[PDB]
């Protein structure tokens, strides 16, 4: 049972970081994954961190442009998305994986999922 | 009744199966239906963070090149037929160690049905991974999870379900952990998906509750013992020198050695328990009991008196949020 | 089919129960050893463990074949169908063939009938240990095998190399933590039993101990003891309660100091050289007490009609134990 | 050749002449070491070359007058007897680099089948002596299924010559004697067994392990002897030397056991501890009943030869039972 | 005698044989007899609450098929002969880990007769659950049991029996465990109903007794000892606050290191047994020593002579309540 | 969907196949691809100078001899049809204790391609070696490598590469051991050269950082309590020869049993390391603060006052000095 | 050797509690299974509790409606029938299972038989 708040998108032409707070059973979901889907196109896989450790793991397109990492204090993740571009306008959703549920990369392996930031710039 | 009917009946069923393909190979996926029946859980282990179970694990299965007329009984046959027939790829994908018993004879079971049903039993002993968050430790709640999975075969080829739903697991009642009381037991069906496709997936797992007593036993009673017997020294006259420093550091020596004695019966990890919060609690009030001697000692050369007073009742605040917050 | 009958054939009217040369000339084996990590040593358990190639070597006319290419890399497979040496370990206790994801066995054929065939092992072998002069001492841990059922007169063994080069311990596989390999010696000898005379090959390795543990862990604590008790000599005779509890706790903590010493070493019936330190350290600190106790006792009696007990103790008991450490110390490390 | 003529027609389920006389089968021994003499779990640890002879005259071949030597491949297709050890708790065979095994045919059919094994043998040990106590440990051969009627032992005439226990170094221990029994009254519920047993007398070595041993209790009587010369004004002196002696004694005690936390018998070590208390303790109590009167000297003068000329006596005693 | 006559015989016996069908298939059940003959009991482990048992194992049956005419023997078979017949399924429900011995062959032995009864021996190490109530621990008396069934033929299909009745199991006088006497044993036969059928079983039990000697010596006495000399301070003088403030210290502090040594080398159990009851006892006692001198110290700046009597006197009452409630 | 078809052209697939020949043998090289799926790193020892890995390790490769047409599906095969096919004769040459996980079945997978690409996966635990420079520990890093290589086919047979390349490796994020992070991981493709040839090698490493969190409760904080413990002897009037000297008796033996316990607890190195080096700081601190009274008692038959600065003003540098130079 | 005796049946219209109290060897018979027969009809199971731990099953037709649990002290079982119907008409039976003895809904696995209360409505 995890609830997941995520807050700081809008819209920009630039820098932008996007957090996720996460609540309640956190041990059992280890993994906090960063999803984004644009309009038509398929619910597509961005990065994840472990909660315990911070490894990290980035999609090609976002790989040396955006970072994600944590605070175990606050329970929050974010995504800090430098260097912006067109491609990168779509609804952005936080999902918490459990551990022994899959692979990364496929968002039907993760069960709690945020409302779902629009960005568009 | 006529065993060389049923012989050739038999002997006609495995003639030409191949074991390589699956039933209904090409076909819609093979339902595959599993129950357990749990004999034991042997062991909980914090240092290793698994548990051992023993179970009969059974799997239902429709093969229609099994079937077989005219005759109006289950067969139930030998177990070294098992390896004549094609059996699931099931495993256990958070064990660490399994074995199938293996006396008299492999503790395995195969009865076929007329229609071609077979069911297929095994007695098994799992080591499984449970990580544990021992965060409350000894005062937590731990969910201790068996992930049964296809190995090989993917939701295109086979299907898991739990057979019989809510009851397809039997037994939980048996199950007597001198340390632990089961609270819950869920049945859990889901895909898993991975680069090479999506699998079935069955899970089972249970709530752990620990039993306090030992812990008050072992660990919290001695340590309120200690911390009472360093208030003696404020009855102790304060040109006792000996006397009253020899409580001051026999207690404060003692709550070191339960300290470090108890994280060697635990594993390495980073964070502080609920039992090191008291421990360290504790260890403050008698080191500060034999420092009010020191500080006695230091101007002599009412204080008493105020901290016969103070010192046990904040050891009665302590202990009063401490319980409250943790039970 | 262009390799598969030549293996059929090969194999066509061939028996792996005989050694090639049957009845006739001695079968000779080439064995070369290449230690991937030699492992830890158990001083209690007088065992060591390594990880090798055991590389076997043998000419069997039976598999000589025609054909375009050399050498013929099969499969591990074909190892059973043919016919292999039986090498096995004397003083190994416990031997385990590797076989993850595959039999780490290689077998390889010449077109001359010359079989390579190498067989990743881990060892653990008996190394009979002489602790006299423990920490200070140096073990040779043997490796001996040979044929179990073949005797010299039907196969011999001989070192595929020059004995020297043979064995191969590259000084990245050395996975020892308080010893260091100093060298192998390699050597063959025969041994006789009643099934027969068998070729035996042996491999000293040649291993010194480091006590650098063994100072810190066990002598410094014995020698700041004794130092500890020696502090009260310098403590006034009128501080009784004191100077009493300084000899009391010295002599509790050489014991669990004795004891915690034979603790990982094995049993034995001799002395060893740290239980001589440990003897005399325990004679210095039980000393200390009973010097106490005489200063103690005579200013009773001057009491009943600044003491020259502790005075000569200051400096005789200091030079004593000085002149102990230069004695042991010297001794043992000159051997 | 006529190897595979022997092995034609050959009947691996039946011993050579079922329904005749029993087979005779020689038995040799080569303890190779014995190793893990643990007096807690009640066993040793020995490697051996078990040898095997006996004669089979379905293998019997004439066409020559040379032994065949095989090696463990062609072990599966010849009977063989179901020795087993009787007192093992578990036994396994060396197979590397392959099974450790070889079958000799000679002409006339007499099989030599010798097997390098390592097994745990369960021996009982009387630790009413301990450690100044010598214990027999014993290895019983037997053939499971087959009685007297079908296959009787013997020890073989080389047996008394390549047996190597003189050879043998243990660490702790010392083989005094050894001692090749056969019995054939065993009578099993099957029926009678023929039975090989091997009796070898270990002797637990006299030396620095014992020293070691009873150092911390010596050492503990003789600190509590200090008391008595120290003045009886100094009190918080000599009660802290009495308690500390009777504490370490009553931990030693406790942990004296710790190593077998089994052995339940009487151990000539725990009543050394014991005898050692008792001085220590009165020691205490010497100087209590002392300080109590003083509310007198020549107590601690009587106590200051009492009670080494005591702890000599009981020493004497205590040494001459058990030798 | 004549061994081509003897293997006709048999080879005929096992042509056509099929392993699948148990006797009698679609018949009556098979009557299986079981015997024990008991070699050791290995250990006994409270942490681990099992045992390890060592016994040959033989069963008994009627397979007609084996039935063979004009050889008045009994025919001792190699025993590899038995991966070509039918077995029963036999297994040990409460067993955790179990071996048949190997050296330097199987453990196992075949014999037939000529009317078609096969004897099926094996020798095997067990080792065994065995839930132990340690609430008298170490005054407890345990019921240790071997639970034979079969895994996979109903009743409809086998039959178990103690074959001799109260005489199937022999050797119970050989087991020699130091830490417990065998006071009796038992056989029992029933029938255990599953989701899968009803089936049959044959349950050994055991009767121990704790011996309390070891027990006596190892704990009890250093309490004991312990005890007595908390005592010694009342004899010593007020004035002399070192020497019984150190006495009532390290008789205290030596009381908590035995208690939590002694609870290491036993399972983690919520309740408080026997000898937990004991040591809470000895505690108090020299506890209240201790506070003893407190309050003699705490008015000083015949209390003594009253605590010479009272103590060693309520000390030798507890004992005899003690002993009494639990011999 | 026909399996008479499917079974018909799998025979002939595998009618005549040689398993002693590996693909195109005598020609080019097989390229052999791999990929690893990390389920868990279990255990970390730094006695035994090793870790415990299990993962899904799975082989792609191309055998000609398997393609099949006029199926347009990927045949996923029972894991029995490995014992006749060729497979790689990959090994871990640094591993010291493997095996393939055996229930239900073995973990393992053959999936076949109509181009006759073979994909086969296996689920296997390894205990792998790991040299460690423990100079820093436990502030220390370490490399812990798994090396992968074909045993017996040169590089002029087979060739492995890193299938995804930098993706192969999957699973990094799930391993949770409570003492490390894992910083890094990297891929390596080399050939490494033997007497017998040269062969192919893929090695995957890992940095694992270290937490220091339960040093600084186990060990370092016991420390530093009894370095300000032999402190408080300079408070205490120096007349009182029973307080002061067993102040510093009981710190300096209790600095010796936190020592050499530690060392217990590793391997028997002949060298130094970080955490010794902070224990023989403390013990001099203590140990002087003892001597310190040997001298005030020497002379006295102001010293104290400048020991109650000095003392504690020097354990702070002492502390900043090691804290800067190891973190 | 386990004796068991239950009060507390009678005749209702309603809430009802069953008791069942045991004593003797509960060590080697750790479960307690509630039966009832109605009249003409097989021995039915009702519901089973583990004296350590409390865990619980229950048939279905009686799943959320009866509740069974015990206290250790007194060494008592209780079968607490709320809301109940004119088909809970039966003599209802206490009994105690062996450790090892089989499925907790089959009558004859069970050994020592309570009286039985007689419980109409
Ligand atoms: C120990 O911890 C584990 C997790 O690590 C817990 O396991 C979770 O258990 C809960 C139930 O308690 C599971 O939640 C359920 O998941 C089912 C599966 O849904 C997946 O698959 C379907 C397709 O089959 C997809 O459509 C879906 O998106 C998921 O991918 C759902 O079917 C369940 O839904 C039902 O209940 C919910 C309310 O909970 C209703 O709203 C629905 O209408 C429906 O009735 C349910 O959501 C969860 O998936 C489990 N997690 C994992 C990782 O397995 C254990 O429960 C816990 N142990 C204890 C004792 O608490
Ligand atoms: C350790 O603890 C176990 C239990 O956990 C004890 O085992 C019990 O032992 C007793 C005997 O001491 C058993 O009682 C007997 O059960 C037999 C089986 O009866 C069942 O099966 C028959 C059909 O075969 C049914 O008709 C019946 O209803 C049962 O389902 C009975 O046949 C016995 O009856 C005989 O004795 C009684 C008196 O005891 C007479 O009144 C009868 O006429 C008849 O002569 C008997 O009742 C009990 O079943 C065992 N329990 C289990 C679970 O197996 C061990 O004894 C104990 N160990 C020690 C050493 O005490
Ligand atoms: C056959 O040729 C190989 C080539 O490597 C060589 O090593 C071997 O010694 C030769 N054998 C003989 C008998 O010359
Ligand atoms: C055959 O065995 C018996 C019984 O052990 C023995 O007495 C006899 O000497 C043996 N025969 C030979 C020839 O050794
Ligand atoms: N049962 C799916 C195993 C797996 C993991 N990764 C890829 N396949
Ligand atoms: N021997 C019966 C095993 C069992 C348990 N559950 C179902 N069957």
């Amino acid at each position: 049972q995890v609830q997941l708040v995520e807050s700081g998108g809008g819209l920009v032409q630039g820098s932008l970081r996007l957090s996720c707070a996460a609540s309640g059973h956190t041990f059992n979901y280890p993994i906090m994954g960063w999803f984004r889907q644009a309009p038509g196109k398929e619910r597509e896989f961005v990065g994840a961190i472990s909660w315990s450790g911070g490894s990290t793991s980035y999609a090609d397109s976002v790989k040396d442009r955006f970072t994600i990492s944590r605070d175990n204090a606050k329970n929050t993740v974010y995504l800090e998305m430098n260097n912006l571009k067109p491609e990168d306008t779509a609804v952005y959703y936080c999902a918490a994986k459990g551990r022994y549920s899959g692979g990364l990369y496929y968002p039907t392996n993760y069960d709690y999922w945020g409302q779902g930031t629009q960005v568009t710039v | 009744g006529n065993m060389s009917f049923v012989k050739e009946t038999v002997d006609k069923l495995l003639k030409g199966y191949d074991i390589r393909l699956r039933p209904d190979f090409g076909g819609p996926p093979v339902c595959v239906g599993m129950n357990i029946d749990i004999a034991s859980i042997d062991m909980v282990s914090e240092v290793n963070m698994d548990y051992t179970l023993t179970m009969y694990f059974q799997q239902y299965w429709r093969d229609k090149r099994l079937a077989y007329s005219g005759i109006p009984l289950n067969l139930t046959l030998d177990n070294r037929v098992a390896d004549q027939l094609w059996v699931p790829d099931t495993y256990f994908l958070n064990d660490k160690k399994s074995f199938v018993h293996g006396v008299t004879v492999k503790n395995r079971m195969i009865r076929l049905h007329p229609d071609g049903t077979v069911l297929y039993g095994l007695r098994i002993t799992t080591t499984a991974a449970c990580m544990m968050d021992l965060r409350r430790y000894p005062l937590d709640e731990q969910n201790c999870t068996l992930e049964i999975e296809s190995y090989g075969y993917t939701t295109d080829d086979i299907e898991f379900y739990w057979r019989g739903g809510d009851k397809a697991v039997t037994g939980v009642e048996r199950i007597e952990l001198p340390q632990f009381s089961i609270v819950e037991h869920r049945l859990v069906s889901r895909n898993v998906v991975f680069a090479t496709g999506a699998y079935p997936r069955l899970s089972l797992s249970f709530r752990l509750k620990r039993n306090i007593g030992y812990f008050i036993l072992q660990t919290y009673m001695p340590s309120i013992l200690i911390t009472i017997l360093s208030w003696v020294s404020f009855w102790i006259n304060y040109d006792a020198s000996a006397a009253r420093v020899a409580l001051g550091i026999t207690t404060v020596l003692t709550m070191t050695t339960i300290n470090t004695h108890l994280r060697e019966t635990l594993p390495k990890i980073p964070y502080v328990k609920a039992i090191d919060m008291y421990l360290m609690g504790c260890f403050v009030f008698v080191f500060l009991a034999l420092l009010e001697y020191a500080f006695v000692n230091y101007i002599f050369f009412a204080i008493d008196r105020w901290s016969r007073i103070v010192f046990p009742f904040t050891f009665s605040l302590f202990n009063l949020v401490y319980w409250l917050y943790y039970v | 089919e262009n390799f598969t009958r030549i293996l059929d054939s090969l194999l066509d009217g061939y028996d792996n129960r005989l050694r090639p040369g049957f009845g006739g000339p001695v079968t000779e084996v080439k064995t070369d050893i290449y230690v991937t990590s030699f492992g830890p040593v158990s001083d209690v358990e007088m065992e060591y463990t390594m990880d090798v190639f055991f590389r076997q070597t043998w000419i069997d006319k039976r598999l000589k074949y025609d054909g375009p290419i050399e050498i013929l890399r099969l499969n591990n497979m074909m190892v059973t169908k043919v016919w292999t040496p039986d090498t096995f370990f004397r003083n190994g206790k416990k031997s385990v063939s590797h076989n993850m994801t595959a039999p780490n066995k290689l077998f390889r054929i010449m077109r001359n009938g010359t079989i390579l065939y190498t067989m990743r092992l881990t060892i653990s072998a008996e190394c009979p240990m002489r602790l006299v002069d423990f920490p200070m001492d140096g073990h040779a841990c043997p490796l001996k095998f040979g044929s179990y059922a073949y005797p010299k007169s039907e196969m011999i063994y001989t070192w595929t190399k020059g004995p020297e080069k043979s064995v191969e311990v590259p000084k990245e596989s050395s996975s020892l933590v308080q010893y260091d390999l100093i060298g192998q010696t390699v050597s063959s000898e025969t041994i006789k039993s009643i099934t027969g005379e068998y070729i035996v090959m042996t491999v000293y390795f040649h291993l010194r101990r480091k006590m650098g543990y063994f100072m810190i862990q066990t002598y410094i604590p014995c020698i700041m003891t004794v130092i500890l008790s020696q502090v009260s000599f310098w403590i006034n005779k009128e501080s009784v309660p004191a100077r009493t509890v300084f000899g009391i706790t010295t002599v509790l903590t050489m014991t669990t100091l004795s004891i915690s010493a034979r603790h990982s070493l094995p049993k034995v019936s001799y002395a060893t050289a740290m239980d001589w330190f440990i003897a005399v350290c325990f004679a210095f600190v039980f000393s200390a007490l009973i010097e106490f106790a005489a200063v103690n006792y005579f200013t009773n009696i001057q009491m009943e009609k600044t003491s020259k007990i502790d005075k000569y103790a200051r400096i005789l008991f200091p030079v004593t134990f000085g002149a102990f450490n230069m004695v042991y110390w010297v001794v043992y490390l000159s051997k | 050749p006529n190897l595979d003529g022997l092995i034609a027609g050959y009947a691996r389920n039946f011993r050579p002449g079922i329904g005749g006389p029993p087979v005779n089968v020689a038995l040799a021994l080569e303890v190779a070491s014995i190793d893990h003499i643990s007096e807690a779990n009640m066993e040793y640890t020995m490697t051996v070359f078990l040898h095997q002879s006996w004669r089979d005259s379905r293998l019997s071949y004439n066409h020559t007058n040379e032994t065949l030597g095989l090696d463990s491949r062609f072990v599966d297709k010849l009977w063989l007897p179901d020795t087993f050890i009787v007192n093992a708790k578990s036994a396994w065979f060396h197979d590397v680099t392959v099974e450790n095994k070889l079958i000799r045919l000679q002409p006339d059919g007499v099989i030599l089948y010798s097997i390098r094994i390592t097994s745990t043998v369960a021996c009982d040990m009387d630790l009413a002596k301990y450690p100044m106590d010598e214990q027999e440990c014993m290895l019983d051969l037997e053939s499971y299924g087959y009685s007297s009627e079908d296959i009787v032992y013997y020890w073989s005439e080389s047996q008394e010559h390549i047996h190597g226990l003189d050879k043998l170094q243990l660490a702790q221990f010392t083989i005094t004697s050894y001692r090749f029994t056969t019995e054939l009254m065993n009578f099993k519920s099957a029926g009678q067994f023929p039975r090989l047993s091997l009796h070898f007398h270990l002797r637990r070595n006299r030396g620095v392990y014992i020293i070691q041993s009873y150092m911390p209790s010596v050492l503990l009587v003789a600190m509590s002897w200090v008391s008595f010369w120290i003045s009886q004004a100094a009190v918080p002196a000599r009660v802290s030397l009495g308690i500390t002696t009777v504490l370490t004694m009553t931990t030693l005690m406790v942990s004296a056991r710790s190593s077998l936390p089994r052995a339940s018998a009487i151990k000539a070590l725990d009543v050394y501890f014991w005898i050692c208390y008792v001085f220590v303790f009165a020691a205490l109590v010497e100087y209590a009943f002392a300080h109590f009167n003083a509310d007198a000297d020549t107590i601690d003068i009587y106590a200051r030869a009492v009670f080494p000329a005591a702890f000599a006596a009981v020493n004497v005693i205590y040494w001459a039972a058990y030798a």
